[PDB]
RNA sequence: UAAUUGCGAUAACGAACGAGACCUUAACCUACUAAAUAGUGGUGCUAGCAUUUGCUGGUUAUCCACUUCUUAGAGGGACUAUCGGUUUCAAGCCGAUGGAAGUUUGAGGCAAUAACAGGUCUGUGAUGCCCUUAGACGUUCUGGGCCGCACGCGCGCUACACUGACGGAGCCAGCGAGUCUAACCUUGGCCGAGAGGUCUUGGUAAUCUUGUGAAACUCCGUCGUGCUGGGGAUAGAGCAUUGUAAUUAUUGCUCUUCAACGAGGAAUUCCUAGUAAGCGCAAGUCAUCAGCUUGCGUUGAUUACGUCCCUGCCCUUUGUACACACC
């Protein structure tokens, strides 16, 4: 008891935070959204957090049996 | 070594423990044509023997000959260790033996026997005429028997 | 079996008189010469060299040689 | 340096590819003659997250 | 038996199918001023010397 | 001039003590000699069969000359090379610690090597003396 | 202190240490003489530097060397490139620079590496065969 | 039991070395299916409805 | 040729040839010359050496492998059959023996024989397998020198060690009776065979 | 394969453009110069680009080159 | 060009993802900052051999100084540099010299867009749906089984010997790893033919095991071409180790038994420099068991430095009634 301590503390904008925006993606859908209305805004807002670019796929299963894929990006990344 | 010389002395091929021993071989190596003495047996017994392995079978006095048989079917009588041996610790009598040539055949024999006739699996397994020591039998030995 | 593993008195004085025009002696020679073989060829290599004929000119395990003597 | 050499897949299937991670691990000492304000001073302060400090004592 | 020297000077280019032989012109050397085209065997450069077994027959293409 | 064992090559020294350890008839021969191995990694025991074990007492010696010290462990894992496990491939493996034991307990009442501190067998001042002394010997056959 | 420089040799991973100062004239490896060696065959390539530039030159010098790593060959390499660079070496602080550069022609000229040492190296083995290259076995079907 | 075993001739080696040996034993892989992969057997099909209410 | 010694001596012998000439095992490299034209350039022969062994970098360039000492080609070339790959203390023995028993018989720097058998079993020309349309003829070709060595050492080694398998002979003995056979060429020494029928059919199909 | 990605060719025009003097067929003092006169964040990407612009003056000084 | 890497041609100009850059590791620093957990020289204490100085050791501190070697921080270094050939005198390519280094410096890490009904629901307390749920398909306990053997296929290990086996003797690596609320790495001493046993011991580690004295290898012998002393399958008897348990034999040792295999048809794998091949070691797994893997160093070649013949793949042009796209 007491040799271990916890602080909470506010992030500097969510915005660039990969964790922060996949957790949203799951709380936009899972708040039963819209698929590209979800992406496109988690989109936009990381941009307008001034990103340099950012992206979001979205793979697996929505309404129709079959599985697909979907990468919306926006800006520039690099990947090597 | 050295340039020997001798004459009719030495006799070509050689008979002991109801076997044959071919003479120009390096003696060591011609005892060994007798079952049950192995490469090291035969060293050993003729280093308790007192003969110069130098020698082909080829010289070797008769007496030599007679000594190296007492010696070959009484190891543990000329200091040989039981270590050495064949048959250790009997499994009736006991006793250790190096069971030698036309009788190490009998011995399996006898083992084998004594195997199938208390019905144990190795013995089995001997009857069958498969493997005994647990090797998978799939893939290897199939040219056989 | 096939011979050369004892010395036939008339072997070793064959010895003595073939040995010279053999500009190479080796345990392979001497062999080649059917006769010893590489037991107590060697051990010829050995006993030629007690005095006379061969002359060593090389050292080792498998590799020996001599030559006529002068 | 710790390696860690495993195969890339969960499963069996595919060209059999090997994958090897490492944790580098680097370690240092000074040797320091200090009477006891100083070194407690120095220790307490000169904190770091990540860094492993350990101050010992004696000559055994 | 009649051996001819010939000294490469220039190397053409890889011929046969697989591709292993070498078109060259040389400038025989007991008496220049006359060239031929052979095709060698082994790996080649400027001023070798190859022994034309025969002296005079040249070819080109090979498959 | 001076000398050491250093300035003597390997085989004719160690042929040199063989035949001098040898020659003095002060020893001590196991008696299981002959009869034995030298490493459960051999296939024949020794062929100089009466001597051999001088071969050994000379080796070990030089080896503990050469060096601080020494023990029974570092001998077997010297002595030892590979052994044919028949089929399945070769593997190094350590040679007898009975033999190399006994050579130094040898070699010690013979006071040519001492059990030192730090741990083993460090070569003894009187062995310094002999081993120099029998170099020089087999230096001046070759003169 | 008297006048004494040190050098070394490597060839693969063996490495070969030379201290060559001011003295009567040995030439000693690790704690025996530089006649000794045996590797044997190749022990020539060890005398090498000094028949190169003649016998003499070691006389106001001794020379020791030790040698840890690689193996047999290795070593050899490694303890021969030790002690021409040591000569060398030797001749820049001591002798003229006209004599140093003398030395450095017939070794350099002649040559097997004795003053620069081989980049040679191991290549890692890459999962897949038991070589760097070799690559295992394949039946297809 | 074990007395059953050795006693049982129909047995041991001698008497397989003797039979004939099958041919599905030197048989080949099988394969069953395959040039159907692509050809889906579900008989369901999705709808551009559903899918664009999914997408 | 004026004895010097300091504290840990040098060998008479030694000191003696090692200063002088630079020659072999114990061997001339002067005198010693390559009997055809051509070949010489493709076989060494100077710079001199004292044993043929090198950490020779005689691969990373097309045509360096020339510039290796012909001796050491040899030897290198003796080191194979996958139970001897590597294993050059091994094969350099043998040349030096070989070298040895060459000498005995007939003089000659037995360096020099060796390079009148390299000399005496390069192909002056031979054949490869040209389509002209799936029944293959052979067009003869004229081969370079580089290639005639090559195949040359090639030959004489694999020769060499085909007659040493399974007989008591060793390798040092055999190689030299190919070395001898083939350097004043002699159709009893596998090489010189291997030589005169690559060329037989060469002209057989020009 | 020894040829000079974009980057580099690009960067060898522009500096040659813009600081022909100073510049001169010497690598190692363009080298400095790249230095001391633009922002690269790789010694090795900046040696490549010295050297390359370094070729392009040792032959724009024998009549000039395109671009 | 390794590269949509560049030059050049040019209705295009100028750019971004990817390649490159970047990062890691291996190479070079008598320049920098240092070190009894790395070492060198001097000095003392001291052994031996010569003696004329000398030569070779002992001594985790008896002191002094140093940083060449070792360690790891910070820098520096290379940019295919200089010169010359060649090329549309372009990007480039080649040779020579210099150089630690000039094959993308060697080797890796990262790695766009798109595709596959590739493999994984048996890694997951990731998961839909179906099934099952007390005579369980939950779970645990005892015992067996995955090892069963006429035989087809793949990866492998060991061999057919004399560039060798055996026996003395020489004797040299690098990458690792190790015990707290525990029994891990183990030196040394004894006992034991061996395996192993036993008493102590150092180490939570650049400190101790450990210079991991590894194996191929080197040298002096024995054997001598004989299925031989090559080879060591199969099998018998005995001894020990791990484990609650060893039978269908975990593994280790000793004696004995001594097979096929005399270089392997049609076929087919892999490979360009410290690479190939040979050789061992450490790590993973692990109570015990490596003939496997992943890395590591040791010994260290022959042959190309080319092409499109075989095969495979990318690219144009071309045809399409295909677009769920030749399944
Ligand atoms: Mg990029
Ligand atoms: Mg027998
Ligand atoms: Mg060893
Ligand atoms: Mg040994
Ligand atoms: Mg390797
Ligand atoms: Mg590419
Ligand atoms: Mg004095
Ligand atoms: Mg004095
Ligand atoms: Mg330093
Ligand atoms: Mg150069
Ligand atoms: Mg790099
Ligand atoms: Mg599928
Ligand atoms: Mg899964
Ligand atoms: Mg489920
Ligand atoms: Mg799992
Ligand atoms: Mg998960
Ligand atoms: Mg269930
Ligand atoms: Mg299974
Ligand atoms: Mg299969
Ligand atoms: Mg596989
Ligand atoms: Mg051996
Ligand atoms: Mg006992
Ligand atoms: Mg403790
Ligand atoms: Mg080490
Ligand atoms: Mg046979
Ligand atoms: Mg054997
Ligand atoms: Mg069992
Ligand atoms: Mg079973
Ligand atoms: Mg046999
Ligand atoms: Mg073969
Ligand atoms: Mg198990
Ligand atoms: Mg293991
Ligand atoms: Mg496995
Ligand atoms: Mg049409």
């Amino acid at each position: 008891p007491g040799t271990i301590v916890l602080y909470a503390e506010r992030v500097q904008d969510r915005g660039l935070s990969a964790v922060a925006q996949a957790e949203s993606m799951k709380f936009k859908l899972l708040n039963g959204l819209a698929i590209r209305r979800a992406a496109y805004g988690v989109v936009r807002y990381v941009m307008e957090s001034g990103a340099k670019g950012c992206e979001v796929v979205v793979s697996g299963k929505l309404r129709a049996a079959r599985a697909k894929a979907m990468k919306f990006a926006d800006g520039f990344l690099i990947h090597s | 070594s050295l340039v020997v010389q001798e004459q009719g002395s030495f006799q070509h091929i050689l008979r002991l423990l109801n076997t044959n021993v071919d003479g120009n071989i390096k003696i060591v190596y011609a005892l060994t044509t007798i079952k049950g003495v192995g490469r090291r047996y035969s060293n050993l017994v003729c280093k308790k023997a007192d003969v110069d392995l130098h020698k082909r079978a080829g010289e070797l006095t008769q007496e030599e000959l007679e000594r190296i048989v007492q010696i070959m079917q009484n190891p543990t009588h000329y200091k040989i260790p039981a270590w050495f041996l064949n048959r250790q610790n009997d499994i009736t009598d006991g006793k250790d033996y190096h069971t030698l040539a036309n009788n190490v055949e009998s011995k399996l024999r006898d083992d084998l026997e004594r195997l199938k006739k208390i019905r144990a699996h190795r013995g089995i397994r001997h009857f069958w005429g498969l493997r005994v020591r647990g090797q998978h039998t799939k893939t290897t030995g199939r040219r056989r028997a | 079996a096939q011979h050369a593993v004892i010395l036939d008195q008339e072997k070793y004085d064959r010895i003595l008189k073939e040995v010279p025009t053999y500009r190479y002696v080796s345990v392979s020679v001497l062999v080649d010469r059917l006769k010893i073989g590489g037991s107590l060829a060697r051990i010829a290599l050995r006993h030629l060299e007690k005095e006379g004929i061969i002359k060593p000119i090389s050292k080792h395990s498998k590799q020996a040689i001599y030559t006529r003597a002068t | 340096v710790l390696k860690i050499s495993t195969r890339k897949t969960p499963n069996g299937e595919g060209s059999k590819t090997w994958e090897t991670y490492e944790m580098r691990i680097h370690k240092r000492y000074i040797d320091l003659e200090a009477p006891v304000q100083i070194v407690k001073r120095i220790t307490q302060i000169t904190i770091e997250p990540g860094v492993d400090v350990e101050v010992v004592v004696a000559s055994n | 038996t009649p051996v001819t020297l010939a000294k490469v000077i220039k190397v053409l280019g890889r011929t046969g199918s697989r591709g292993g032989v070498t078109q060259v012109r040389v400038e025989f050397l007991e008496d220049t001023s006359r060239t031929i085209v052979r095709n060698v065997k082994g790996p080649v450069r400027e001023n070798d010397i190859l022994v034309l077994m025969e002296s005079e027959r040249e070819a080109r293409r090979l498959r | 001039p001076g000398v050491s064992v250093r300035d003597v090559a390997a085989q004719d020294f160690i042929n040199a003590y063989a035949s001098f350890l040898q020659r003095q008839g002060k020893l001590e021969v196991p008696g299981y000699v002959d009869i034995v191995k030298t490493s459960s990694g051999n296939e024949m025991p020794p062929q100089d069969a009466e001597g051999w074990f001088y071969k050994r007492a000379a080796s070990v010696a030089r080896h503990i000359y050469m060096r601080k010290q020494v023990g029974v462990g570092k001998l077997n894992k010297l002595y030892g090379g590979a052994k044919s496990r028949g089929v399945r491939p070769y593997k190094h493996i350590d040679a007898s610690g009975s033999i190399n034991r006994k050579v130094l307990q040898a070699l010690e009442k013979i006071g040519i090597v001492e059990i030192s501190p730090k741990g083993g067998r460090r070569i003894s001042e009187n062995g310094q003396r002999d081993l120099d002394r029998i170099a020089a010997q087999t230096l001046e056959e070759d003169e | 202190a008297v006048p004494s420089v040190q050098t070394f040799g490597k060839k693969k991973s063996a490495t070969a240490v030379a201290h060559v100062k001011a003295g009567k004239g040995l030439i000693k490896v690790n704690g025996s003489p530089i006649t000794l060696v045996e590797p044997e065959i190749l022990r020539f390539k060890v005398y090498e530097p000094l028949l190169l530039v003649g016998l003499d030159k070691f006389s106001n010098i001794d020379i020791r060397v030790r040698v840890t790593g690689g193996g047999h060959v290795s070593q050899v390499y490694a303890i021969r490139q030790a002690i021409a660079k040591g000569l060398v070496a030797y001749h820049q602080k001591y002798v003229d620079e006209q004599s140093k550069n003398e030395l450095k022609k017939a070794f350099t000229s002649y040559d097997r590496t004795l003053l620069i040492a081989d980049s040679r190296r191991p290549e890692p083995k890459k999962f897949g065969g038991k070589g760097a290259r070799s690559r295992f076995q394949k039946s297809y079907r | 039991g074990n007395e059953g075993a050795i006693r049982d001739k129909t047995a041991g080696r001698r008497n397989n070395r003797s039979k004939d040996v099958t041919d599905s034993a030197t048989t080949k892989k099988s394969n069953t299916r395959r040039a159907t992969d692509r050809h889906s057997r579900t008989g369901k099909t999705d709808t551009k409805k559903k899918v664009n209410q999914g997408w | 040729f004026t004895p010097v010694v300091l504290a840990t001596p040098i060998p008479e012998e030694v000191q003696q040839a090692q200063t002088e000439i630079k020659l072999f095992n114990k061997w001339s490299f002067e005198e010693v010359e390559v009997k055809d034209a051509s070949l010489v350039d493709y076989v060494q022969v100077r710079q001199p050496i004292f044993v043929a062994h090198t950490a020779g970098r005689y691969a990373n360039k097309r045509f360096r492998k020339a510039q290796c000492p012909i001796i050491e080609r040899l030897t290198n070339s003796l080191m194979m059959n996958g139970r001897n790959n590597g294993k050059k203390l091994k094969a350099v023995r043998i040349i030096k023996h070989t070298l040895d028993i060459i000498n005995v018989l007939t003089d000659q720097n037995p360096i020099q024989v060796v390079v009148d058998a390299i000399t005496n079993t390069g192909p002056r020309e031979d054949t490869t397998r040209v389509g002209g349309g799936g029944a293959a003829r052979r067009q003869a070709v004229d081969v370079s020198p580089l290639r005639r060595v090559n195949q040359a050492i090639a030959l004489l080694t694999i020769g060499a060690r085909e007659a040493a398998f399974r007989n008591i002979k060793t390798i040092a003995e055999t190689l030299a009776e190919e070395l001898i056979n083939a350097a004043k060429g002699s159709s009893t020494s596998y090489a010189i065979k291997k030589k005169d029928e690559l060329e037989r059919v060469a002209k057989s199909n020009r | 394969g020894r040829v000079r990605t974009k980057t580099v060719k690009r960067a060898s025009k522009a500096l040659i453009e813009r600081y022909y003097p100073k510049l001169t067929l010497d690598f190692q003092t363009n080298k400095r110069l790249c230095d001391e006169i633009a922002t690269i964040q790789s010694k090795r990407l900046r040696n490549k680009i010295a050297g390359y612009t370094t070729h392009l003056m040792k032959r724009i000084q024998k009549g000039p080159v395109r671009g």
